[PDB]
């Protein structure tokens, strides 16, 4: 799991 | 008697859906004047402190089973952060008067007996005797507890065993090689040292700690300010005074130690956090009276016990802290994988609560004020400490299924080691024995420790009246207590067995109603509901579009994220993550953006694209975020206003304020109302900007995820709330 703030992010 | 009249809707005839419904109180409670010791609106519970899923209760079971809607209570025993604000009336004369079979207490509903020298209570039907306390220029009808529904005792000796304890709080931090980067380290202690006076004192009995940790336990000796640092490692993973400190006493030392930390582990290279020592740790550190263990970490536990990888050591240890009163509270930040839904579970089962930070890195200054305003107003806020809570019902009620952060096992009592102010719970009730009354009784008491020493009672009494009418029950049905009930069903349904089989559940709560309606009650072919359920399909539906249970693809972490907080989110925050307020500013009224220093906020229009124009500005605000959407074709005025130059594709992209524009009224007023759905006194949400642009790559990605909040609308596979009401309509046909 590669966190961003935004969950669609590739 | 008044009974709530149903008033028949065709759900085909209301689209889009008239929203402002969101915001309407729930259907009356109906309670005759002689009902009430002293009638007045205090006389029954509020809708803030409980809301019954219904508020014309059933008869009897088979009438309940044959409503298909669901009996459950909302409750939340704290309304704010800061308990001076708007708190409930408080007895303190100690007289508590209280049933001897079913142990409830004096409330508006009983009924005084043979010249007021005995009292039947409400709830059991047995006669008690009226203390001669009670009368004594006030009579017992100037008595609180007789007065209003919600109100609150100062607990006699009787109610403790051992002297009320002191706020005591243990930061745990992780100072490893990810956190000294991404300045989470530097963050946190920044943000402690700018609140230090933020964090409760009221008795002036503050005890703080604070645990460094990386692949060793690094603890620290406090002195007293007036004898004026002692760092002890122990990287011995299978091994007080001093350690727990005054915060007054030491308020300069604990200062002049959190400024060198940075120091100290600044050219930290190990990758270790060794979590479970730690907090092993944490918990013989203040296990002997108890408290809350705050985790503040951006790395996975990767070492000693409870490690985890790409665990059920955690539960057993919330089972030890309900032995200690210790409540565990997480923020995890980082951009690499944290097991949320792993990590989760050591707040969620004492109480406490995990607050996620995916992607966090100090390197976004804006990633910083999220972290920093949510931390510090979280401990800032008020909370209770050895605490506990149950419901009591009326013959014929059972209370039978308990939801949200607290401890609970085999009984009808949960544990809260501290109770939170920023949390709501959830009780299903259950009617065994067909009830007798015209009227049926619910009453939540909290036998608490308040955190300036004292001990105290706080009660909630609600009355509903009792109904054999199918369509009374239905009338009076509380849409969003409902939402809400398989809301928290929905997330014990995946958290256990499956997501699909939370969507399943989710999409048969709305058929079945929808289906009894048609059936159990009496043009072409509308789909029939009454105007109080009007908002619940919709609910439902765009329920099943959370990120929570989404169909598809969603990162492990933002999903368990997701879940937990959709299962202690307080009801008002709640319905606006399940549906966002969208606001037209473009068009926006002229009052909007301006005072009355509350701001006005435009009305909300439909979660939908349908209503976005390509040249228009919107505001989106789900409880989580704030999306600002320009349309690819604002006029360059419009471009202006809102950030100063006139090319559009100039503007910001992403995770950014919006610009202070010099002499652009209409500037101000955009980030006056941004500031305003910033502010709230209830949770610790501080919802970062995204700033996205209508129709290189990342762009796309915010379209996609600006998108997604319309929840109105059509997904990938997932159809739009207009085709969902068709398709139930055709299941509920022959
Ligand atoms: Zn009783």
């Amino acid at each position: 799991t590669y966190n961003n703030s935004n969950p669609f992010m590739t | 008697r008044p009974m709530n009249q149903l008033y028949p809707i065709d759900l085909l005839t209301e689209l889009p859906p008239p929203i402002t419904d969101l915001t309407l109180p729930p259907p009356p409670l109906v309670i005759p004047p002689e009902r009430m010791l002293v009638p007045s609106e205090l006389s029954n519970a509020s809708p803030d402190y409980i809301r019954s899923t219904l508020n014309a209760v059933p008869k009897n079971s088979s009438l309940l089973k044959k409503s298909k809607l669901p009996f459950g209570l909302v409750i939340r025993p704290y309304q704010h952060l800061y308990d001076d604000i708007d708190p409930p009336p408080l007895n303190e004369d100690g007289l508590i008067v209280r049933c001897r079979r079913c142990r409830s207490y004096m409330n508006p509903f009983v009924t005084f007996i043979e010249q007021g020298r005995r009292w039947r209570c409400n709830f059991c039907r047995l006669a008690n005797d009226v203390p001669m306390q009670m009368d004594q220029p006030k009579s017992r009808y100037d008595r609180n507890e007789i007065k209003c529904a919600v109100m609150e005792y100062m607990a006699p000796k009787e109610y403790t065993l051992r002297q009320p304890p002191p706020a005591t709080y243990c930061f745990l931090i992780d100072v490893s090689q990810s956190s000294i980067k991404s300045g989470l380290l530097a963050t946190t202690i920044n943000t402690l040292l700018q609140n230090l006076d933020s964090i409760p004192n009221h008795d002036e009995r503050t005890r703080i700690s604070i645990l460094c940790v990386d692949n060793a336990i690094h603890y620290f000796k406090i002195p007293l300010d007036s004898e004026n640092i002692n760092m002890m490692d122990i990287a011995d993973l299978e091994e007080p005074n001093s350690m727990v400190v005054s915060l007054k006493a030491c308020r300069q030392n604990i200062e002049t130690l959190l400024t060198k930390i940075p120091q100290i582990f600044q050219s930290n290279l190990i990758t270790n956090f060794a979590l479970g020592p730690a907090l092993k740790s944490a918990y013989h550190l203040i296990g002997g009276v108890g408290g809350k263990i705050i985790v503040v970490s951006g790395t996975l536990p990767n070492l000693g016990i409870g490690k985890l990888q790409r665990d059920s050591f955690y539960k057993n240890f919330t089972i030890d802290c309900s032995k200690v009163q210790i409540t565990v509270d997480l923020f995890l930040a980082s951009e690499d994988y944290m097991d949320v839904a792993s990590l989760s579970n050591l707040s969620r089962f004492t109480a406490g609560q995990t607050h996620f930070y995916p992607g966090f890195s100090g390197k976004n200054p804006n990633d910083i004020v999220k972290f920093s305003t949510e931390f510090a107003k979280h401990i800032s806020m008020d909370f209770c400490m050895e605490t506990v809570m149950r419901a009591r019902g009326s013959t014929g009620l059972r209370m039978s299924r308990f939801y949200g952060h607290f401890f609970n096992r085999s009984s009808d009592l949960c544990a809260f080691s501290t109770m939170p102010r920023d949390q709501s719970y959830l009780f299903e009730v259950n009617v065994d024995e067909s009830i007798m009354a015209d009227y049926c009784y619910v009453q939540v008491a909290v036998l608490l420790s308040l955190n300036n020493s004292q001990r105290r009672i706080r009660i909630i009494t609600l009355a509903m009246p009792t109904t054999e009418s199918l369509a009374e029950v239905y009338a009076s049905a509380d849409q969003l207590a409902i939402a809400s009930f398989y809301n928290s069903k929905a997330v014990e349904k995946a958290l256990n067995s499956s997501l699909d089989d939370a969507r399943v559940l989710i999409n048969k709560s709305v058929q079945d109603i929808l289906a009894t309606y048609k059936k159990e009650i009496v043009g072409g072919a509308p789909l029939r509901l009454c105007a109080n359920l009007r908002m619940f399909p919709l609910l439902m539906h765009s329920l099943t579009k959370h990120m929570a249970f989404r169909s598809g693809i969603v990162p492990s972490d933002h999903r368990a994220s997701a879940l937990n907080n959709l299962e202690s989110l307080p009801l008002k925050y709640l319905i606006k993550n399940i549906y966002p307020d969208v606001y037209s500013l473009h068009d926006m009224a002229d009052e909007a953006g301006l005072p009355v220093g509350t701001i006005v906020l435009p009305q909300p229009i439909n979660a939908t694209s349908s209503l976005f124009e390509r040249y228009g500005l919107y505001l989106i605000d789900n409880g989580n975020e704030l999306f600002l959407w320009m349309g690819g074709d604002a006029v360059p005025a419009l471009v202006f206003d809102v950030f100063g130059t006139q090319d559009i594709f100039d503007i910001p992209i992403g995770k950014q304020e919006i610009p202070v524009v010099e002499n652009s009224e209409f500037n101000q007023r955009v980030r006056n109302i941004i500031n305003q759905l910033r502010n709230h006194d209830d949770v610790i949400t501080y919802q970062s900007l995204y700033i996205v642009r209508g129709a290189a790559r990342e762009v796309a990605t915010l379209r996609l995820w600006a998108s997604s909040t319309l929840v109105e609308d059509k997904i990938l596979n997932n159809e739009s709330y207009r085709e969902f009401l068709q398709i139930m309509k055709a299941r509920i046909s022959k």
